[PDB]
């Protein structure tokens, strides 16, 4: 029987390897433009620590498609089912929060002093998204461990002379639980930027997460449901090319749109403008 | 001696979707009977005046397509299951595009350009681009009859002591021939509402639209787990299912909260609320 896995002899590997090479180095420049703005209102407004690490968090990301490709090995199962999923995952829990921290912030402060007084000072919302983190390692690391680390194979029954081999055993119930705080994050920080897109808030970043958002749901929703109803050799690439366009969508989608404003409105680069927008 | 196996009309399911069949035609009829009341009502008008009345009207021809499905197969039936379903469903669709297209012309293209599209769409030319989306679909449904046909199936092994006949479709390209033009309808109204922000004391149009677009999409998208799960037997049950229930969604979201300010809150129809 013949073996089967992606290889640079295709098309559309080559294609998603092309992709995340104009993704890779669209947010290298993007990093690069950041690297001397530090302390410009927008770069200030963008988070601080967390702008910079959540760059360089997606910067190694992009390097999950040559680690993906070609004949798998262990060393790729522990990355493309831990690694990389963890690298996306704070990605995720950032913007979701910061969705949330824009929002019903008037709220914040009158009704609930109590926590409000407390929360402002030192850390404030990043402490939930440190424990989002932890609990999404809840699902991954402990779920490797259910699974085991393993190459595995498995049979396409059009003609079973041939055999996938795949670094994901289960792969639609271990998708399944993966997903599900996914799902949860999307749908969350979606509900909060869309009930806020009319806010001027951080240079209106509300408007940019609505959209990276409605992305991402929609391409889990679509890769589920594909999966669902789809089982033969293609879905390993299928789900490649999701994850690749999905950094994308993070990317260009919601940096991409402040660099825009960046380079090109040094009118809005003035630090007296930002009183304008609170 | 095999029984032969296929929906009987009194089954519970069967009898569950022409029920279901009941508030969907019976609220579309309502809803066309409400803009037959208030036809010349600026409400009317703000929502396209008679391509309101006509998208009603072809959503009813699209629930139409319901009775099709159950009872006894033939190879005519099976041709005309999908088709008739779908090219009544553009008819409708196509109208809440344009009314998702008026909104993007008002509230995000400068004013040079949009003082002169807004008369450029509406008149003769919102009736003939219903028309040409028409066309499409019509294309597209002679392509899928000539070249990618349903098959009767009659198969005499599959049950223990059944023969079960049913129409099978080709390749799912086949019926994903026939849910493109819908489908691209949908993603360009998305496109068009989503983005877009009003200013306060006008009527709130990309709202609906948007809600109309998303449970059309769930529907269609949960469709797809449940038709591949449930029996072979049963797969028309939730094809007709989606097509009552994707009615429903644009129902709910789009023509009856209109139909709520025009019975319930008639204030609102008045000419600068809209204009």
């Amino acid at each position: 029987r013949q073996l089967v896995f992606l290889e640079w002899h295709e098309a559309p590997t080559i294609a998603v390897a092309l992709l995340a090479a104009l993704g890779f180095l669209s947010t290298l420049a993007i990093l690069v433009i950041f690297w001397r703005h530090f302390q410009t209102p927008i770069v200030r407004s963008a988070g601080g620590p967390m702008c910079f690490l959540m760059l360089t968090l997606l910067l190694v990301a992009y390097m999950v498609v040559p680690v993906y490709v070609g004949p798998p090995k262990v060393s790729t199962c522990l990355c493309r089912q831990a690694l990389f999923p963890l690298c996306f995952t704070i990605c995720i829990s950032c913007i979701a929060v910061r969705s949330f921290q824009i929002v019903c912030a008037f709220k914040m402060a009158s009704r609930f002093p109590r926590a409000y007084s407390y929360w402002v000072r030192y850390q404030g919302p990043y402490v939930s998204m440190a424990f989002i983190t932890v609990l999404k390692m809840v699902i991954v690391v402990i779920g490797m461990l259910a699974t085991g680390l393993s190459p595995t194979t498995r049979t396409d029954p059009d003609d079973p002379k041939i055999t996938i081999v795949s670094c994901n055993p289960n792969y639609r119930n271990s998708l399944l639980f993966n997903t599900s705080l996914d799902l949860l994050l999307s749908v969350v920080g979606f509900s909060f930027a869309y009930m806020g897109k009319e806010l001027p808030t951080n240079y209106n970043e509300a408007k940019f997460i609505t959209l990276s958002m409605t992305f991402y749901f929609t391409s889990s929703v679509s890769l589920c449901t594909f999966m669902s109803a789809y089982s033969g050799v293609l879905v390993t690439i299928v789900d490649l090319l999701v994850t690749v366009l999905n950094l994308l969508a993070i990317s260009l989608g919601y940096f991409g749109p402040k660099c825009y404003m960046i380079l090109f409105y040094p009118e809005r680069n003035t630090p007296a403008y930002f009183n304008s927008m609170i | 001696p095999r029984r032969p196996k296929f929906l009987a009309w009194g089954e519970p399911v069967v009898l569950s979707l022409l029920l279901l069949l009941c508030l969907v035609l019976g609220l579309a009829l309502a809803a066309l009977g409400l803009s037959v009341h208030h036809w010349d009502s600026p409400l009317v008008q703000a929502s396209g005046g008679s391509q309101f009345c006509f998208g009603l009207i072809c959503l009813g021809l699209f629930c139409l397509s319901v009775l099709l499905f159950p009872g006894r197969p033939s190879s005519a039936s099976c041709l005309a299951q999908q088709p008739m379903a779908h090219l009544p469903l553009t008819g409708c669709l196509s109208t809440l595009f344009l009314q998702a297209a008026e909104t993007f012309v008002e509230s995000e293209l400068p004013l040079s350009w949009a003082n002169w599209l807004c008369s450029y769409l509406r008149g003769l030319w919102a009736w003939l681009v219903v028309l040409l989306a028409t066309f499409v679909e019509a294309a597209l449904c002679a392509w899928y009859l000539i070249a990618f046909p349903p098959e009767v199936v009659t198969d005499w092994s599959v049950l223990p002591t059944e023969v079960l006949e049913h129409c099978h479709v080709r390749s799912w390209v086949s019926l994903g021939l026939v849910h493109i033009t819908n489908a691209m309808l949908a993603f360009l109204c998305f496109l068009g509402t989503f983005l877009v922000q009003s200013q306060p004391g006008r009527y709130n149009r990309a709202r609906g639209l948007t809600f109309a677009m998303l449970a059309y999409f769930i529907t269609w998208v949960s469709f797809v787990p449940l038709l591949a799960n449930v029996q072979v037997a049963y797969q028309p049950a939730v094809q007709m299912g989606a097509i009552l229930v994707c009615a429903l969604g644009i129902l709910v979201t789009f023509h009856l909260p209109k139909c709520y300010v025009l019975l319930w809150l008639p204030k609102l129809n008045t000419q600068e609320f809209f204009l």
